[PDB]
Parts: C-alpha cells; structure tokens; sequence
RNA sequence: GCCCUGAAAAUGGAUGGCGCUCAAGCGUGUUACCUAUACUCUACCGUCAGGGUUGAUAUGAUGCCCUGACGAGUAGGCAGG
RNA sequence: AAAUAUGUAAGAAGUCCUUGUUACUUAAUUGAACGUGGACAUUUGAAUGAAGAGCUUUUAGUGGGCCAUUUUUGGUAAGC
RNA sequence: GGAAUACUGCCAGCUGGGACUGAGGACUGCGACGUAAGUCAAGGAUGCUGGCAUAAUGGUUAUAUGCCGCCCGUCUUGAAACACGGACCAAGGAGUCUAACGUCUAUGCGAGUGUUUGGGUGUAAAACCCAUACGCGUAAUGAAAGUGAACGUAGGUUGGGGCCUCGCAAGAGGUGCACAAUCGACCGAUCCUGAUGUCUUCGGAUGGAUUUGAGUAAGAGCAUAGCUGUUGGGACCCGAAAG
C-alpha cells in the first residue's frame, strides 16, 4: 500500500543544517510577537511540539494570537478553485519575523520623513518606486585605453 | 401548459434532454431512499444530518392538543380588545375602569413577556403566563386573573 | 462618417495640425545642415583598420 | 481571431423593465424613466430601478419601521418613499404624522397613517412635489427575512436549516445532530 | 434515488393506488340532490321543521 | 478492465474558468480561537470605554 | 433667442481660433525640440571622435511591438503577457515604454512578437493613419483635435501631435497617453516578411525578438 | 563531405505522379512570384454594450435614432420564432 | 548546490502626536488589545492591464478519454 | 588634397497607369483658399453622353465545362469503414397525467391568509353569496418534566445607496433603510452560582461559562398560476432468462 503519514517526504525538509544541530539558541525565545505580525514559517525538527505541518514550510503569514509558547497564524491556503482560510498553532521555534514588512515599515518611516522636508520646503517629494531605467548617454575615453582587439579561438584537445 | 414546455422545444434533438454517453434509464442508484448509509451517504450527511438512527423517549397514543396551548405575547395584546372600544381604554387609564380580557375566549392558552405595552391597567385572564409576562402587566397597573 | 487620412488629402492633413502649411513652405522637409570640419582622431582610425 | 479575456454577447445581469404587466405600473415607470432621465437627482435613478424588483426584493415596509426611521435627527419632516407596499403593525402605539410614499398600503396601514393626521400619496403624486425627490427618505424591507433564504448554506457546520417538510424528534435530530450519535453536524 | 438538497418526501404510491381513485365529479349534481330530497321532505313533514 | 488511475490534466484550467479570486477581506476578523481570557478581558475594556464616550455626550 | 446665438457662435469661432493658434506654437516648438536634439546627437558623436573618444548613446526609452503569432497554442505565461499589453490579435501593435519592469516582459512574449525602435516618421504616420482613441471603451478615430482635448487635455495634450511628442519622448503622462491610445490594426507587410520563415528570431533568419531601428520597415509596410 | 559495399520476402507500384543528371538531386545564399474561413479597409445580418428621444405637436415607447465591439461548437442551458 | 517553478509584502483597514477604557498582564498607568481628540491627500507610496467589480440562488450534462513537445516509471521492445 | 557615387534613412516634395467601393439623404461639424463677393477635393458621388423593346438585363431550371464533395443514424479516444440499424412509400410512433415538494417569477390580500367538506342561490355541473371550524404563518428550545425573547432612542464599531446642510464649484459635515463584517444584550438546552423563604426539603432569586439551538433583537406570510428541478406511480418508448 501507498503510504501518507503526516510527516511524509520530509527527510530533508526537517534536518537540520549541517554543523547546526543541537540546543536552539537563546535569540529565538527572546523575540517577541505581536498580533497583526507576518511570520515566517520555517520548522525545526528538534523541536518536535508545536510543528507546522509540512505544507506551510516555507509560507508566510500572519498572527492571528499570541499564547504562552506559541503564535496562532493566518494562512491563506488554495483548495481546489479558491484560498480557504487557515489557522496554524505554531511553536515560536517554528516561526520568524518577515524581513520584507521590515523594509516596508522602514521605508514608511522614510517617506513621511521625505515628505516633511518637502513641506518645510513648499517644493515636490516624488516618493513612488521607479523601475531601473534604460541609461543614458556616456563618452568613454581612450586614455589609457585603446581597445584590445580580441579573435575567437582554435580547437585544441586538453586531454 | 404543454405548450410552454420544453420537451417541445427538444423534438428533433436526439435523445431528448438526457444525453448520448449517460442516457435517461429507468432508475440508476436504485428507487426512492435507496442506500442511504452507503452510496447516497454524502449527500445524507450534509442537507439531511440526524436522519438516522432513535433519539429520545415514546409516547404511546398521545394526543395532540392535551398540549393545547397557543401563545400571545405583550407585544399585542391590545389587539384582543376591540379596535374602537381601545381609545377610550388608552387614555382612561383607570385602575378602577380597567379592561378585561379573556385571552382563553380568544383562543389562547399562555401570555408571554415579549416586547413593551403602555403603562395602561389591563385585568388579564388567562391560563398561565410566563414569569416576565406578568411582571409587566403589574408594573403597568394591571394584574393577572388565573382561569381555566 | 468615413474615416479620412491626413496622409493624403490635405484638407483633413491642414484640419488637423495647421502648421503643414508652413512646414512645407519652407521646406525643411529637406533642409540643408551646417558644416564642420571636426576630424577623427589618430587612435580612432588606428584601431578602426587595425586587426 | 481573437485572443478574448472576455465573455462575449454577455448580458448585463440586470432588469431593465418589470417583468410585471400592470399597465399602470408600466405607467409609473414610463414616468420615472423620464424624470431619472431629463435631470439629476440621484433619487429618481434609484426609484426608477427599484420599480423593476421582483417580489422578492421588494419586502414590505411595515409601519413601525417607519416611525423608527422617523425618530433619526433631523428627519422628522421628511417624507418616506417606500417603492413597494406598505403595511400595518400592531405594536406601535404612539405613531407621528407625516405623508408617506408608497405603491399599495394595507387596509390598516393607512389607517394608522392617517388617523395621525398623516398623508398616503402615490408615487407619481410624490413625483410632482418633488422633481428632484427632495426631502425624502427611502426605505427598504428586510430581505433576508425570508424564510426560503434560512436554508442556503445548508451544509455541514454551517448552522443552516434543513429543508424538512415537519419537525419533532424522530425527524432529523439523531445521526449526525449530536456526539451520542455518531457525530454532530 | 437521492440528490440536491431537497426535503425528504413519503408520498406512499407504492401499492395499486389506481385502483381506489375517488375524483368528486358529481360535487355539483350531488348538490342538487341534497336539495332536491330536502324540498321534498320538507313537503309531507307538513309544517313540521326538518 | 483497466482504466486510467489518475490525472490532474485539464483541473487548472477548470479550476481557473471562474476562479483563484483571492480570500475575502475585513477589518474587524473573526476572533475564532483566540485566547478566551483576554476575549473575556477584551469585553470588559470595550463595555468601559463604550461607556465612558456616552458620559462625554451627557 | 435670435441675438443670443451670434454670441456663443462668434464666441467659439474665435475660441477656436485660438485654440489652432496654440497648436501652431507648440507644432512648430516641437519641431525645433526633435531637430535640436538630432543634431545634438549626431555632433555629439563627431566630437567624441574628434578627442579619441566613443559617444556610445543613451538606451531606448521606448519600443513598438506588433504580435505576428496567432492565438492557438500558446503558453499560458506569455499569453497573459501578450494581453497585458493589449497584443490579442495578430499583427495589432502598441508602444512600450522601456524599463526593465516591462523589458523582463518583453523578453517572456519574444517569441511572439516583432519589436524595435520607432521612428518620428513611423509614428507620425501610424498615429495619423490609424490612430484611435479610447473613449467609455469605444474606438474613437482621432480626425479632429477637439477630441484628444476633451479626454486627453487635463495632461496637457490638445493636438493630436502633442499626443505623438508624448509618445516619443515618452515622458510625463505616456501612460495615460499611450493606454488612450486603442491598439493598432496594421495589415500583413506588403511587400512580405523579407524572410521564409517568420518563428525563428531575427538573429537567425527572421522576424520575431527585436530587431531594433528595423522595425521601422517594417511597421511601415504593415501600415 | 557526396557517392559505392555492407542492404534477403512474398498480387504489379510509387520522392503523390510524370519525369529530372553544370537537376527538376545534396549543402548555402540573394531576390521575385503564387495562395486560407487569418490580417487591413468597406457594405449587410445578428448579438452585446453605451448614449439621445413622445416637450404641446397622426401611423410601432416592448418603439425611433446615434456610437463602439464581437460572431467556432458536441453533450447541455436559456431565448426568439 | 542551480535553472524552471513557489510563499509574503509594495499603505486611508495607513503613518504620527495627545491621552481614554479593562476583571487580562506588569515591580510599576508598566504592557496588551480596542478607542477619543489633533495633524498628514500633486507621485498616497513600483510596473502593465481592467473589455467593470462584488454577490446570491438554482439546475443540465459529465464522472471510459486520447494525442504532441518536455520531464519521467515498468518492459528487449511496442501504434505497449 | 578636393570631389563624386553606393548603402541607409527623412520630406506635412511633385507626378503617370491599373483595380474594388460610392454606405448616407434637407441644414447644423472641423477646416481650406480668398482683399473681397465668394469658392472648395472640408461630417460617404456627382456631372456629361450613350444603349435597351416580341429587347438589355435578372430569377428559376436542364445540360456541359473547371475545381471540389466517401453513408447516414449510432455507441466510441477513434467510423466512409472489412462495427450495427436502414430495399422502397404512406399513415401511426417515444418525457406524459397525477400526489407531495425545492428554487425562481407573476398576481391577490397581508400579520394574517385560504369562498367551492358544506350551505345559500342560480338563466343549473357555470356564475353570484356565506356561518362555524380547519390548514399554514405570526415562538422558540429540551429526550422530557418544562421554561419562554428590550440594560440601552431594540445596543456598540465599520462600510454603506439615498436624502439633509455649507458651497459657484472642488468638496466638507449631518443622517444613514437594505446588505456585509464584527463586539454585546435577550429566549431555551447544558454546566456552575444558590439570596429572600419554607413544613428540612421543598423552593430557585441573583450573577456566570473557549458549551450549545433549524431562536429574539419594530413581523412575512397565506393562496392561485407558470417554467425548470425532486420522489412514488406503467413514469420517455420498445425489450429478458425467470417467479
Ligand atoms: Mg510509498
Ligand atoms: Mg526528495
Ligand atoms: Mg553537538
Ligand atoms: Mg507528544
Ligand atoms: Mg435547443
Ligand atoms: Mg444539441
Ligand atoms: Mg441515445
Ligand atoms: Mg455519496
Ligand atoms: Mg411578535
Ligand atoms: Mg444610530
Ligand atoms: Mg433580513
Ligand atoms: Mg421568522
Ligand atoms: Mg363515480
Ligand atoms: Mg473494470
Ligand atoms: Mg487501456
Ligand atoms: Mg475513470
Ligand atoms: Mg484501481
Ligand atoms: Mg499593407
Ligand atoms: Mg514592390
Ligand atoms: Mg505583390
Ligand atoms: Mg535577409
Ligand atoms: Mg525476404
Ligand atoms: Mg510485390
Ligand atoms: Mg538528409
Ligand atoms: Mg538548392
Ligand atoms: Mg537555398
Ligand atoms: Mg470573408
Ligand atoms: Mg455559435
Ligand atoms: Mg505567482
Ligand atoms: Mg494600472
Ligand atoms: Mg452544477
Ligand atoms: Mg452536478
Ligand atoms: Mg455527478
Ligand atoms: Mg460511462
Ligand atoms: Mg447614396
Ligand atoms: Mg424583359
Ligand atoms: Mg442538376
Ligand atoms: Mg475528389
Ligand atoms: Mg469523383
Ligand atoms: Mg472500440
Ligand atoms: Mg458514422
Ligand atoms: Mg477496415
Ligand atoms: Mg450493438
Ligand atoms: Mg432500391
Ligand atoms: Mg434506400
Ligand atoms: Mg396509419
Ligand atoms: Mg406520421
Ligand atoms: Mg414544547
Ligand atoms: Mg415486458
Ligand atoms: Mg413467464
Ligand atoms: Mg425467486
């Protein structure tokens, strides 16, 4: 028969990595979660309670609650021809702040930051992310350098 | 009318509505509640939940309306007294010319509490109220005559 | 009611964008450029015939 | 060809006249589609669609739905359309005066209505005091009131109601409804 | 069979019902006999009142 | 006989005639599974500071 | 009644009067803007050799495609590519403006496209030719001035060449721009496809993937 | 590389056939030319959408009028006849 | 340790300042949640598109599939 | 050293030949050229001339000519098939009626609603009229004994069409029914709490809980009709071996 426990396919998914097992250090316990957070999740099989099942390896999410030693977390999961919402009770070894909500958040603080000193200036902000742009015209010199010419190459056996 | 129908809309159209692969034959999956508990179980969970099986007590020969015992709530109750009679009882607002109403000969058989009635005294005769029903009816001057 | 096209017909070529008439009349549809006698450099021609 | 993202030959899923064939109705509509049409006033669009509902989405709106909308700040003096029909309820007593616009009125509704010195127009009476459908106030009924709408969902844990044709135990409360019998719901 | 979210029905056909079908055709005309014996007793009962 | 087994030919196509949509979205989240003291707590703050705006109308 | 018409009438008359009188400021600025920059360009590389140097020029802001693929059998990535840039017919053709955003777009649709860099010339024509505006959906033909103004005119742009500048110095409101303007219907090339087979790239034989400032013979026989 | 040997099956036969040898064969390149229900412009039918309009004013207001886009189809659904 | 695929984010349901509620929590008017009041709308927080978006009810057929490129298992192989 | 030319590209440069089309039907538009009066190729063809009468032309038909076209029906991944039915023609020939229903729609009345068991009456199976009841609905929840819907402008928050005020606007405030989300209150079930009392074992106030109900929270329903769909029936029509 046909085999479909609940950790399944996950020979690689939980080890550890390499010179990396052992004691989960003190970092992990000391970051605190709040509600509206977006986590990573990401399972340590050394910590067997608490575990994500295997799908929500590698999704991010949201915390819907905060409990004595874990994150409850909003995933939005397709099933068939629609996402269905899903809530996960995740131990905090498990899970990890969204780096990318950092950058948002930073970059929030930035652009009222930038907008202030436009204000205190009467002039325009301009504060929407462009895309990286063509290039514009250059004269490169030839001091110092005068173009190598280079030919392709005969065929030749190393072996 | 057959004329509306859409069979008619169908002639010339092979096999009516009913299709080439699937046909219409005469009773697939069995007649009538066939295979409840088994392939037409999907759709007895979800849609009919708790059809199978006993629940509770029997009760041999009862008969209905041993338990006759209609209900009328506050929340009307003026309307068992005449529309053009009820005016005059409004405003008179008389502990001592108070209406009587017999809810048994309007064909009840329990007042109860739901909604407000106007701080106006009523002489209410019936067989059983509820609790909060008769709390209200008191705080509005009136009282309860029990009857049977 | 049917769609004309400036490109011929002038009529609709002068309703839209009335400068045509102007543009033609000075030509400069030609127009001659300056003039300059800026040569190449010795390393560009060098490396241009180079091997 | 055409690589189409879109469906085409589609419908605007929206009544455009009523199904209805109440030549006065007709009438009413023929109006309203000229008022909707040869001004602004939000309201006349708004009243001129809601002429085209079907029974259904046109509950009624009872009396004391209306006094209750009538006790909103400054709306007193507002008259209530109500595209629809109104009806009477027993369980107001005190009830104010005001002129009321609506298609029918119950036997009892504009009784109540009136005897507080209260008007009953018609929707095209309501059309000449106001054009542009001024100082009123537009009501509709409870929809999902229905009793045909309490068993949509019906499905496991959606806490619907089964479609039975009589009620008790021995009628669907066992398997399926509870713990001791297999599971619940 | 069973299907779609329909309530259950016991409609109990299940037994030559054809065989005992009382269609009141004669509602009307039965009517007229009902009235017709009445008249006519109301006659020899003299003037006694039925 | 034998039949095929299985397939998931044609199901994203099928399940992309009408679908994917995204997950319905509102302020104010269910609070399904939320921890039951501090809900408890959380009717009580709200019961107060309710109150306490209706004591600023008089 | 009979007075107050000579009003309005004689008001709109030199209203538009003025109007034109615009247009045939900005028309005439935009060409000294195109001729200056040209010739800029072209002292600019003379100069550059003149010192032993390379004037190598500023990337191509902007691109025209036409899809020259059907519409049977394709992918289901670079069909959604192709409709987000309203390509859903063959041989219809928009302008893209260039950035890398759209340029990882270009590149997934490649195989079915033919694309480059437009000329004053080309667009010039295929803006008056076959220019169609965007009006509550409905294809509007662009035949008088009045009606580029009376949607694209908040953005500036009253002309119909000031919706071509726009477009070829894409700038400012090139969006709005642009997506007013309704995809172009070209024919098929007459005079041919210059190759034998068109699904290969240009690089190897013919059409499909850019073929830079040689799009323009191209577009201009489709046109 | 091309060509030759290696290379044996049953009705009489198949680069599609004829026939072709500085090809009408193989490799490569340049142009021109032929041609789908596809593309471009226009008429007409329909479908769908947006708009105008019984304001006192003869004959359809589910009508008249203006504008844009679209059109494959089994099983099957609805509609107009 | 790739490529291709794959999660999330790119703001008004936001940001900031003031200080309200509670039985939760803190050594602690400390926090936590949810608020009052004030301020901030040109690009308000990348691109491109949008043929409109959202939503409910109900029912037909179907529930033998097959083929091609690519990835790929069994088999000497197969139009398996 | 000074030119030419090729190649490539541009012109709102000038022109010849050929083809298809000519939708619309007063005027209204944008222009063009004119010193002007006016003129025009500027929101779709006009002008001039000629041909046709037992006819020019057009429709149908037969035949020939060029190209093209396997037998339908059916089951099937696949049929023109060396799969089946069908020699030919006429008449007949297959989703019905019923009981009980789901959704939607029209109509009547509406917190009610249904005259037709029956009676009355009749120009007699029609039409017209009606007393008592009865059915469904307006109360739920428990297996049951039983108990039974307002802390509050019938609650708070968030969107919300419409309307109200300010405004010339752009906007801003106010109110916000339907509907959606969410926090709370009420009713019954469950499990705690157990006051005032009584006859000592009855009584069950009050306040509660990640429990729970097809409920409450200014009613929507009842009836007639129709399409579609559901179940029992010979149940779309024809068909066993058997009993
Ligand atoms: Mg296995
Ligand atoms: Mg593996
Ligand atoms: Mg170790
Ligand atoms: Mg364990
Ligand atoms: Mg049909
Ligand atoms: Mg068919
Ligand atoms: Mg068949
Ligand atoms: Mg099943
Ligand atoms: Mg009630
Ligand atoms: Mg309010
Ligand atoms: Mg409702
Ligand atoms: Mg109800
Ligand atoms: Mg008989
Ligand atoms: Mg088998
Ligand atoms: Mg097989
Ligand atoms: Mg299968
Ligand atoms: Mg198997
Ligand atoms: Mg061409
Ligand atoms: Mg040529
Ligand atoms: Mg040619
Ligand atoms: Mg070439
Ligand atoms: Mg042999
Ligand atoms: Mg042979
Ligand atoms: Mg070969
Ligand atoms: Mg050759
Ligand atoms: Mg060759
Ligand atoms: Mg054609
Ligand atoms: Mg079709
Ligand atoms: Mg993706
Ligand atoms: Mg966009
Ligand atoms: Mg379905
Ligand atoms: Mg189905
Ligand atoms: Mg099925
Ligand atoms: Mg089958
Ligand atoms: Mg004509
Ligand atoms: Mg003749
Ligand atoms: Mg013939
Ligand atoms: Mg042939
Ligand atoms: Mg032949
Ligand atoms: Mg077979
Ligand atoms: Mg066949
Ligand atoms: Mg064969
Ligand atoms: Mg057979
Ligand atoms: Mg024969
Ligand atoms: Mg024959
Ligand atoms: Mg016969
Ligand atoms: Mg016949
Ligand atoms: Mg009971
Ligand atoms: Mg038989
Ligand atoms: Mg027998
Ligand atoms: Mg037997």
């Amino acid at each position: 028969g046909k085999s479909h426990g609940y950790r399944s396919r996950t020979r690689y998914m939980f080890q550890r990595d390499f010179r990396k097992h052992g004691a989960v250090h003190l970092s992990t316990y000391l970051k605190v979660y709040k509600v509206g957070d977006i986590v990573d999740i990401k399972a340590n099989g050394s910590i067997q309670k608490g575990m994500p099942h295997k799908f929500y390896q590698g999704k991010t999410g949201v915390v819907y609650n905060v409990t004595k030693s874990s994150v409850g977390v909003i995933i939005n999961k397709m099933v068939g021809n629609r996402y269905l919402e899903k809530r996960l009770n995740l131990r905090v070894e498990h899970i990890k702040h969204s780096k990318c909500r950092q950058e948002f958040l930073e970059r929030v603080k930035a652009n009222a930051a930038k907008r202030a000193e436009a204000k205190a200036q009467g002039v325009a902000v301009q504060l929407k992310r462009q895309p990286a742009q063509p290039r514009e015209s250059r004269i490169v010199s030839t001091e110092g350098n005068v173009p190598q010419t280079l030919a392709p190459v005969p065929y030749e056996t190393f072996i | 009318p057959s004329r509306f129908t859409k069979t008619r809309k169908h002639r010339g159209h092979v096999s009516a509505g009913k299709g080439r692969i699937g046909k219409h034959r005469k009773h697939p999956g069995g007649r009538g509640m066939a295979g409840g508990q088994h392939h037409h179980r999907i759709n007895m969970d979800k849609y009919h939940p708790g059809y199978f099986g006993k629940v509770g007590m029997r009760y041999f020969h009862k008969q209905q309306a041993h338990f006759w015992k209609p209900v009328l709530n506050l929340d009307k109750l003026w309307t068992l007294i005449p529309e053009d009679k009820r005016d005059q009882y409004l405003k008179s607002a008389s502990k001592e010319t108070a209406p009587v109403i017999d809810t048994l000969a309007a064909g009840y058989g329990k007042i109860l509490g739901k909604g407000r009635i106007p701080n106006v005294p009523v002489i209410v005769k019936a067989r059983f109220v509820s609790k909060l029903a008769e709390e209200k009816i008191r705080a509005a001057g009136g009282v309860v005559e029990l009857i049977a | 009611v049917l769609k004309k096209n400036p490109l011929k017909n002038k009529q609709v070529l002068l309703r839209l964008n009335p400068y045509a008439k102007v543009f033609a009349a000075e030509k400069l549809g030609s127009k001659k450029a300056e003039k300059t006698g800026t040569k190449p450099a010795a390393v560009f021609t060098e490396t241009l015939k180079h091997d | 060809g055409i690589d189409h993202t879109s469906k085409q030959h589609k419908r605007s899923g929206h009544r455009t006249a009523p199904k209805s064939d109440n030549v006065y109705l007709k009438l009413l509509v023929k109006l309203y589609t000229f008022l909707a049409r040869r001004t602004d006033a939000p309201f006349n669009k708004v009243v001129l669609k809601a002429l085209f509902l079907s029974k259904i989405n046109r509950p009624p709106v009872s009396v004391s739905r209306i006094a209750r909308a009538l006790k909103q700040e400054g709306a007193a003096n507002k008259t209530v359309v109500v595209v629809g029909t109104v009806t009477d309820d027993a369980r107001i007593f005190e009830f104010p005066k005001t002129t009321v616009a609506a298609l029918r009125f119950t036997a009892g509704a504009r009784a109540k209505i009136v005897k507080a010195g209260g008007e009953c127009i018609t929707l095209d009476q309501l059309a000449v005091r106001a054009p542009k459908g001024q100082n009123t106030l537009i009501l509709r009924g409870p929809r999902n009131s229905r009793e045909a709408v309490r068993h949509f969902g019906m499905g496991p844990h959606k806490g619907k109601a089964p479609r039975i044709l009589s009620t008790g135990r021995k009628f669907e409360r066992a398997r399926g409804r509870r713990r001791s019998k297999g599971f619940k719901v | 069979a069973i299907s779609k979210n329909l309530p259950i029905l016991k409609n109990h056909f299940r037994k030559h019902w054809q065989e005992r079908v009382k269609v009141h055709f004669d509602q009307a005309g039965k009517k007229v006999s009902r009235r017709n014996a009445r008249a006519t007793r109301a006659a020899k009962i003299a003037p006694r009142p039925l | 006989a034998k039949s095929k087994n299985h397939t998931a030919h044609n199901q994203t196509r099928k399940a992309h005639r009408n679908g994917i949509k995204k997950p319905k979205t509102y302020k104010y989240p269910s609070l399904k599974g939320v921890d039951p003291k501090f809900r408890r707590n959380h009717k009580h703050a709200l019961h107060g500071t309710a109150k306490a705006l209706a004591a600023a109308k008089k | 009644t009979a007075e107050q018409v000579a009003a309005e009438r004689a008001a709109r008359k030199a209203a538009n009067k003025e109007k034109r009188a615009i247009i045939l400021e900005r028309n005439a600025a935009y060409q000294k803007e195109y001729e200056t920059a040209e010739r800029n360009i072209i002292q600019a590389k003379r100069d550059a050799k003149a010192a032993g140097s390379y004037y190598v020029e500023a990337q191509h802001k902007l691109v025209f495609v036409v899809r020259i693929k059907g519409i049977n059998k394709i992918p289901p990535k670079p069909r959604k590519v192709l409709q987000l840039l309203r390509l859903t017919r063959i041989n219809s053709g928009t302008f893209v403006k260039v950035t890398k955003a759209t340029l990882e777009l270009l590149k997934l649709i490649e195989p079915y496209v033919a694309y480059g860099y437009p000329s004053y010339s080309t667009i010039r024509q295929l803006v008056y030719k076959r220019g169609f505006g965007k009006i509550n959906k409905q294809r509007v033909p662009l035949s008088d001035n009045a009606i580029i103004e009376a949607n694209l005119g908040k953005y500036g742009i009253l002309s119909i060449d000031d919706l071509i500048h726009e477009i070829i110095t894409v700038g400012p409101h090139f969006k709005q721009a642009n997506n007013f303007l309704w995809p172009f219907k070209l024919s098929n090339p007459s005079g041919g496809w210059g190759v034998p087979r068109k699904f290969k790239h240009f690089i190897q034989g013919g059409s499909f993937g850019n073929r830079e400032e040689f799009i323009n013979k191209l577009v201009k026989s489709m046109n």
